[PDB]
RNA sequence: AUCUGAGCCUGGGAGCU
């Protein structure tokens, strides 16, 4: 979801887990939350 | 098991041992139908502990990206079928020699013309790496190969790895124990984490000190060592020479000799006796990595410009 | 031709590992966004780099042209092709924390193996096999160009604001879980697909520079607008199946 | 040396169109 | 009354072949 500048090294780069934890909600606040919940929740994929 | 990208070591023939590498054994092979010699370095999944070692997986990536006349070039990886394991191979192209074994060898005689050459190679090849962002971390003779044809090649990337210059901000925390004991730079010995290319300048000095005195010149046996001799070789490690070397944590609680003066030159006028090589040699073992020679201005130095020019090396490797 | 090893024409595509084995078109698909789904939720539970994830997809979309579905599970190699990529992308996790996660994901309800039952070194055993597959399938190939970069590097060039380079680089991250463009198109390409679709979407438009070209033709010298709009278009075709709630949720609530 | 991006009122482009008259407004996805 | 997986969604599970 959130940019980073490519021209960082590997190692720099940040950790890609929200600040927020996922919720079950499918609300619009819910719906845009991170990737996981926007493949799962908006899309409706899931792997269970 | 479909595997198509990935051919069974099979096809080239083990002829012979030839040394313990970073991770693994070496062994020479010839291709079984085309006779192409190649090097097949043994990865040791010995470290099982975190899967296939991250060593072997940045010296893949290295030696994928790095291209250059002066670098060993890595032909392909193969592996094992499995039997009762597997292990992977990698395979590069073949050195008939290597610094070290030559300069042990008696009836190989360098002309200081052939040193020029030698050094010209290894510091283009030092060059090309540091300017694609690789450090080497294990300059050493053992690791400076030479062709049939004369053709100088940096090899052993099994400790290298990508740095930064990262970013008037965070400093980085590179991996501190690296480097041979006898051709680590001072900054290593005292714990520095924010290091660069500079460290493998200070191998290519004591690599080029050797092309005249044929044996490692600070042949230390512990850490505190090594740095008594650096101390003794090239003078005492002082702020006065070596600006903010303070904030080293161990910088007192190691104790440094503070009387030795600098020697280098004094130590080596009988070996190499050419001014210019002196002077180069001079530059390369600075203690301050900040004031240390780099790959570019080396080869813009008078050693490299001046008679007599560097020649190839096909002559003297005949004998 | 070895660019085109890894990169594929429809006709590669359709006769998929998977095709040998009776895997219809859509059920390959399918099991490839979830392994991209599955790939994303453990990478955000061990904190690793979107870089980190996005080279475990390729992977994973790569591994599936020479190894079938029908073999390797998508869920027994997705926490492989992770773990590897984790090394490859200087962030190295734990195998340990990575079959714990792995764990947590594929079963909320059992609890944490112990570390000493042979059930967890068994599962132990199998990761560093499908490991050394992946590393084997690849042919150690392991540095991975994404969209990514050339996503950003364009987004700054053309002044955008922070909502479209957001938007851009989340096209692109979908770009990878949702279609085989990785498998198509080099990664230019699929960036400027989807710093266009990002426009269309948010309605802005990229003008021309001060010296009259058009910003796709900064990024890569082939992209021209009908190829543009056409891969534009078969990324659409490839989310028209996906089910599309939106349109449902698109309207109703809050937290 | 690059003039900021600009929107477009009121967009007619069928791909334009049917992207929005799928997802639901770019304006409103910011909640 | 219990198992199984499958497909349908809907302020999300103890709902349906
Ligand atoms: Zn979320
Ligand atoms: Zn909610």
């Amino acid at each position: 979801m959130e940019p980073v500048d490519p021209r960082l090294e590997p190692w720099k780069h940040p950790g890609s887990q929200p600040k927020t934890a996922c919720t079950n909600c499918y609300c619009k606040k819910c719906c845009f939350h991170c990737q996981v919940c926007f493949i799962t929740k908006a899309l409706g994929i899931s792997y269970g | 098991v479909e595997c198509p990208f990935c051919d069974e070591v099979s096809k080239y023939e083990k002829l012979a041992k030839i040394g313990q590498g970073t991770f693994g054994e070496v062994f020479k092979a010839r291709h079984r139908k085309t006779g192409q010699k190649v090097a097949l370095k043994k990865v040791l999944m010995e470290n099982e502990k975190e899967g296939f070692p991250i060593t072997a997986l940045r010296e893949i990536k290295i030696l994928q990206l790095l291209k250059h006349e002066n670098v060993v070039n890595l032909i392909e990886i193969c592996r094992t079928k499995a039997s009762c394991k597997g292990s992977i191979y990698l395979v590069f192209d073949f050195c008939e020699h290597d610094l070290a074994g030559l300069l042990s060898n008696v009836l190989v005689k360098f002309t200081l013309s052939e040193i020029k050459r030698v050094m010209q190679m290894l510091l283009n090849g030092l060059y090309y790496i540091h300017r694609n962002k690789i450090l080497h971390r294990d300059m050493k003779a053992a690791n400076v190969l030479i062709t049939r044809d004369g053709v100088l090649k940096l090899a052993d990337f099994g400790l290298a790895r990508a740095f930064s210059l990262a970013k008037n901000s965070q400093p980085n925390r590179y991996t501190n124990r690296v480097v041979t004991l006898w051709y680590r730079p001072p900054e290593l010995l005292l714990g520095e984490r924010d290091y660069g290319p500079p460290i493998d300048l200070w191998g290519a000095g004591c690599i080029m000190a050797e092309m005249w005195t044929r044996s490692p010149i600070m042949q230390g046996n512990t850490e505190q060592h090594q740095l008594a001799l650096i101390s003794q070789l090239c003078g005492s490690i002082t702020p006065e020479v070596w600006p903010n070397v303070d904030n080293y944590e161990l910088y007192e609680k190691l104790e440094l000799v503070k009387g030795q003066k600098r020697k280098v030159k004094d130590r080596l006028k009988a070996y190499v006796r050419d001014p210019y090589a002196l002077d180069l040699i001079d530059k390369l073992l600075v203690l301050d990595p900040a004031q240390r020679i780099d790959s570019d201005d080396a080869l813009n130095h008078d050693f490299f410009w001046s008679d007599p020019m560097p020649s190839d090396l096909k002559g003297m490797l005949s004998t | 031709n070895n660019n085109k090893r890894w990169y594929f024409t429809r006709e590669q595509l359709e006769n998929s590992p998977s095709r040998r084995f009776g895997v219809d078109p859509d059920k390959e698909l399918s099991y490839r966004q979830q392994a991209a789904n599955l790939l994303q939720d453990m990478g955000q539970r061990l904190n690793v780099s979107q870089l980190t994830i996005n080279t475990a997809i390729v992977y994973m979309h790569r591994f599936y042209m020479i190894q079938s579905f029908t073999q390797f599970p998508g869920n027994s190699v997705a926490p492989a092709a992770l773990f590897l990529a984790a090394k490859v992308e200087e962030q190295p996790k734990k195998l340990e924390h990575v079959i714990k996660v792995a764990h947590t994901c594929l079963h909320p309800q059992e609890s944490l193996p112990d570390t000493r039952s042979e059930a967890y070194l068994q599962q132990v055993q199998d990761l560093v096999i499908l490991e050394s597959i992946i590393l084997q399938t690849l042919g150690f190939e392991l540095t991975i160009d994404h969209p990514h970069t050339h996503v950003v590097k364009c987004t700054q060039l053309v002044r955008a604001s922070k909502d479209l380079a957001q938007t851009s680089y989340f096209m692109a991250t979908n770009s990878l879980h949702l279609t085989t463009f990785s498998l198509q198109y080099t990664p230019p390409v699929v960036a400027c697909v989807c710093i266009h679709l990002a426009c269309k979407w948010s309605n802005w438009e990229i003008p021309v520079s001060t010296d009259g070209k058009h910003w796709w033709e900064y990024v890569d010298a082939t992209v021209t607008l009908e190829l543009l709009d056409e891969l534009t278009h078969e990324f659409l075709q490839i989310l028209e199946k996906t089910p599309n709630r939106l349109k449902r949720i698109w309207n109703w609530r809050a937290c | 040396l690059f003039a900021e991006p600009y929107k477009v009122t009121s967009k007619e482009d069928y791909l334009s169109s049917r992207i929005q008259s799928m997802l639901g407004n770019y304006d409103e996805m910011k909640d």
